[PDB]
RNA sequence: AAGCUCGUAUCAGUUUUAUGAGGUAAAGCGAAUGAUUAGAGGUUCCGGGGUCGAAAUGACCUUGACCUAUUCUCAAACUUUAAAUAUGUAAGAAGUCCUUGUUACUUAAUUGAACGUGGACAUUUGAAUGAAGAGCUUUUAGUGGGCCAUUUUUGGUAAGC
RNA sequence: GAGAACAGAAAUCUCCAGUAGAACAAAAGGGUAAAAGCCCCCUUGAUUUUGAUUUUCAGUGUGAAUACAAACCAUGAAAGU
RNA sequence: GGUUGCGGCCAUAUCUACCAGAAAGCACCGUUUCCCGUCCGAUCAACUGUAGUUAAGCUGGUAAGAGCCUGACCGAGUAGUGUAGUGGGUGACCAUACGCGAAACUCAGGUGCUGCAAUCU
């Protein structure tokens, strides 16, 4: 029931927006450089949590596309360890320290710049190597999540930092931080980065509600992970990014060609204009 | 009273299009701007800073000076019996490149390809550009042409 | 009359002194905008003597943050000059 | 088919249209308070119509929204009053129903005479599981046609649960 | 007028190739926007501009607040598409290409930027036609009441207005 | 447009449709939709030093305006502004 | 070839109505101790991928659909317009010569195209 003048004169919105994924607000201040640089591309640590799974990259830009430098996944955790709880605030610390020892790996600024080891979660950022290369600098992009403190997106940032990675970003919205006071917890964030906040919730719904301790937490009952040793995972997970994060892929299976003569039955095809007038005569 | 102000009679001109409003896309911003680029000034209706004035809409300059939003441009203005060499300073969303400059660029390419393959047969460089040539003679097929012959209508009104 | 100012009344102090108009009420007057959160209580007197009565809206020019510019204004004595003429009662 | 497709009673706004601001608004929050067990939200005026004696930004009249299992428990009280029937009438065409009553003494706690008198609007809406792609930020869409709601499918829902009848 | 530095300099009230900008003529009203001439009622759905008041439950006068029902019109101050004539820039030596020098700018980085060394490309060196030379400088007289014609027009009944 | 006691042409509440038919101190013309409108949170860059540039232009003034540099700050997680 | 993340160009991509979708990815979905935010854990926060689903989102198809985009001995070399005449006409305005030359309409065809990184019978 809409007139034939309404969808004539109609500004269609960009395709990336009524789809309703990216903010183009936000997207001009991220993208554009100071003309005096001429080509330098503004490096953009794009983190975005799907449910299940969390995605991390490092993307430049170009008037054809952008492109990718350098990327990883919640999924490949497992290699490194991580089974169960993929998706949480530790295991986002995890995928923040991964990019940041891939993406020093391949350019060069590897044995140099290794950021902190001994971690203790306290807020500070890497700082310039006397007569050396500068540390990359790369900036945040955070798409259309809400900005809250606590949140799981700021967790990928502190494993950046720590990886080595010059992220401009302050303290304010690390999870511990107070209101009247305007300081940092620096003992109940470290405990955030080990799992601390899901190992102490493993203990009270242990002795209270046992129902919902079968059906929830079923993966670390199958592998028998009490609540004191989840700490004892993040710990050598850390170490074993320090060691390899060379990014090997995988086969898939035999190859790419019979992945697509697949997925050519359950599609549709257009129909041509003579069989199409065929319908019309009948 | 007169009206003289700094946006009178930019009525038309400013408008920004037909189904064409909202926000400008993004490779506005990424192109590259180096000094000595052949410009060319169209005003954007919806960013009002850094703006130019109603002259020198569709003029075209070069660009001599980068600075972080904006370029500098010359243009050459008429005034009396002379001309002037005005500067300005336009953000990028009101700039862009000239294709007569840019099919220039790669006419030179062409034109030292064809002297270099040209010395390695050795006579005939053949470089310059020439008019439209009054044509040649030739002969026309009447092999199943029949020339078809015509005659003036008569009037009538049918109105 | 376009620089009028809203003022309420808090009480009415007369005289005694009467022309045809009920001359010299002290009207104790606090400002409309200042009076829900401020204690700033002016004193003033005023000819609106019978007419006015306590908690009234009555309009009022307001000297004491008006920089007028006349050449007349200025050649006068300041600490002579009152910071309330109350001007017309309302409704 | 059948096995997502399900109705449920996702708010219940109630709601008391005061008529003047005052001590008597907040006495009719007090009502809501101990009635729905939350905090009930104020709402202003819009407009200064004089006719009905209020002006802008009044704080005229006070609203409070139920969600959860809870709200079918206020739902039941409340249809006991009018004993489970309602007209032909007060179901919308998007689906949703809502039904006012007044003297609320006649339901719940007690008459309490410091409290005074009032009568509510109830609103009741409906939907299925999937509506969070409209309210939701990233990815936002709309539903489709055969999965929303109806003014006839409410009706043949309302007359199954609680045995009641649209009857006019 | 006095000349000065130089004498093929690259300029030109012009065209062409390429590429910009514009919103008038014409089109459109079954694409947005759209007047006109008139104008009857409904008494705190307002008072706006007044005026008189020992006050406000306060009066009197007026434009009315309100169009409460439909009814046509097209367009200097209405618009999707859009000419003709007129208009801006480019057609190389102050250029292009290899190569590596400079720095306190810039880059994660001898990455970029800008200006250069050394090497290579000359008579078709990068469209047409013309060039009683090209370029710069000093100094001063007169003038600062205009008028007419084709075309486009504004005020005006029209005018040697 | 369809629904809810008193409640009607107009109070408050709910859903669907809604390219701006609203709003942005004011004249008109532009401009703007995860904003340049509405509602919250923090602040004084409405500051210091002087040059270049645009508009009316004699390329003088005056007013208004643009882009920088050197300082010092505001805000934001940040790019930036 | 199908998904997802990030885009480029911004309706051939939108709008309305019905249908189909293995695999995996998405998405709905389960809970409220903690960081956190609301009248309301609906929105955002965190927690588990667990109890369950392709019903929606999403993608694909169909329609002598509405819209939109290309064309054409379509309309039309018509409307307008640059120069010329001691051309016509009381005029209004109209023919000619050398030139440039549209718009609505009519018909025919079309219904997104692609860059980077990963993953899928």
């Amino acid at each position: 029931a809409k007139s034939s003048a309404y969808s004539s004169r109609f500004q269609t919105p960009f395709r990336r927006r009524r789809e309703g994924k990216t903010d183009y607000y936000q997207r001009k201040r991220l993208v554009t450089q100071h003309k005096a640089k001429y080509n330098t591309p503004k490096y953009r640590l794009v983190v975005r949590f799907t449910n299940k799974d969390i995605i991390c990259q490092i993307i430049s830009s170009t008037i054809t596309g952008d492109v990718v430098l350098a990327a990883a996944y919640s999924h490949e955790l497992p290699r490194y360890g991580i089974t169960h709880g993929l998706t949480n605030w530790a295991a986002a610390y995890a995928t923040g320290l991964l990019i940041a020892r891939r993406t020093l790996q391949k350019l060069g600024l590897d044995e140099t710049y290794k950021g902190v080891e001994e971690v203790e979660g306290e807020y500070e950022l890497t700082e310039a190597v006397e007569d050396g290369p500068r540390p990359f600098k790369v900036f945040l992009d955070i798409g259309l999540q809400r900005t809250t403190t606590g949140a799981r997106v700021f967790g990928a940032l502190k494993g950046a930092s720590d990886g080595g990675l010059y992220v401009p970003h302050s303290e304010n919205r690390f999870p511990g931080w107070d209101f009247e006071t305007e300081e940092i917890d620096p003992e109940l964030l470290r405990s955030y980065i080990f799992g601390g906040h899901v190992s102490q919730y493993m203990e009270e719904l242990a002795d209270d509600d046992e129902e919902r301790f079968s059906e929830l937490f079923k993966g670390y009952l199958a592998d028998d992970i009490d609540a004191d040793s989840l700490e004892d995972i993040y710990t050598s997970a850390h170490e074993a990014i320090r060691a390899d994060p060379a990014f090997k892929p995988t086969e898939k299976k035999f190859t790419k060609e019979q992945y697509a003569a697949e997925s050519k039955k359950y599609r549709q095809t257009k129909l041509s204009k003579e069989e199409r007038a065929a319908r019309v005569a009948a | 009273g007169k009206s003289h102000g700094y946006r009178s009679r930019t009525r038309y001109m400013f408008q920004r299009d037909f189904r064409k409003h909202g926000a400008v896309h993004l490779s506005t911003y990424l192109k590259v701007y180096k000094v000595g680029d052949i410009v060319d000034i169209k005003a954007n209706g919806s960013i009002q800073k850094g703006m130019p004035h109603k002259f020198y809409q569709g003029k075209t300059g070069v660009v001599y000076n980068v600075t972080k939003s904006s370029v500098g441009v010359i243009i050459n203005k008429m005034v009396g019996n002379r001309y002037l060499e005005k500067r300005l300073n336009l953000r990028v969303e009101h700039i862009k490149h000239s294709k007569c400059r840019q099919e220039f660029l790669e006419r030179v390419k062409a034109n030292a390809a064809k002297r270099a393959e040209a010395k390695a047969q050795g006579v005939a460089v053949q470089l310059k550009r020439q008019p439209a040539q009054p044509r040649e003679s030739r002969i026309v097929s009447t092999e199943g042409n029949v020339p078809q012959t015509l005659a003036p209508v008569p009037y009538e009104t049918f109105i | 009359v376009t620089q009028l100012v809203e003022f309420i009344v808090l009480d009415v102090d007369s005289t005694g002194i009467s022309r045809g108009n009920r001359v010299l009420a002290d009207i104790t007057v606090a400002r409309t905008s200042d009076l829900g959160v401020n204690d700033q209580v002016y004193y003033v007197r005023s000819h609106l003597g019978g007419i006015c009565h306590a908690g009234d809206s009555v309009m009022g020019y307001f000297i004491a943050n008006s920089n007028y510019n006349s050449d007349l204004f200025d050649g006068l004595n300041i600490d002579y000059v009152p910071d309330v003429v109350l001007v017309k009662k309302l409704y | 088919q059948n096995p997502m497709r399900d109705l449920k009673i996702e708010k219940l706004v109630l709601n008391i249209s005061v008529g003047e601001s005052g001590d008597r608004l907040t006495r009719a929050s007090k009502v809501l308070e101990q009635l729905s067990g939350q905090t009930p939200v104020q709402s202003k005026a819009r407009y200064t119509v004089r006719t009905f004696g209020i002006r802008r930004n009044e704080k005229i009249a006070v609203h409070v929204t139920v969600r959860g299992p809870k709200a079918e428990e206020i739902l039941e009280r409340g249809l006991k009053v009018k004993e489970y029937q309602l007209r032909d009438r007060n179901f919308s065409a998007t689906g949703n129903f809502g039904f006012g009553i007044d003297e609320h003494i006649d339901l719940g706690i007690k008459y309490d005479p410091s409290i005074g008198i009032f009568g509510m609007d109830f609103y009741v809406v409906m939907n299925r599981p999937g509506a969070r792609v409209t309210r939701r930020k990233r990815c936002k869409g709309t539903v489709g046609n055969s999965h929303k709601t109806t003014k006839e499918d409410t009706v043949s829902w309302f007359k199954q649960k609680y045995d009641a009848d649209v009857l006019d």
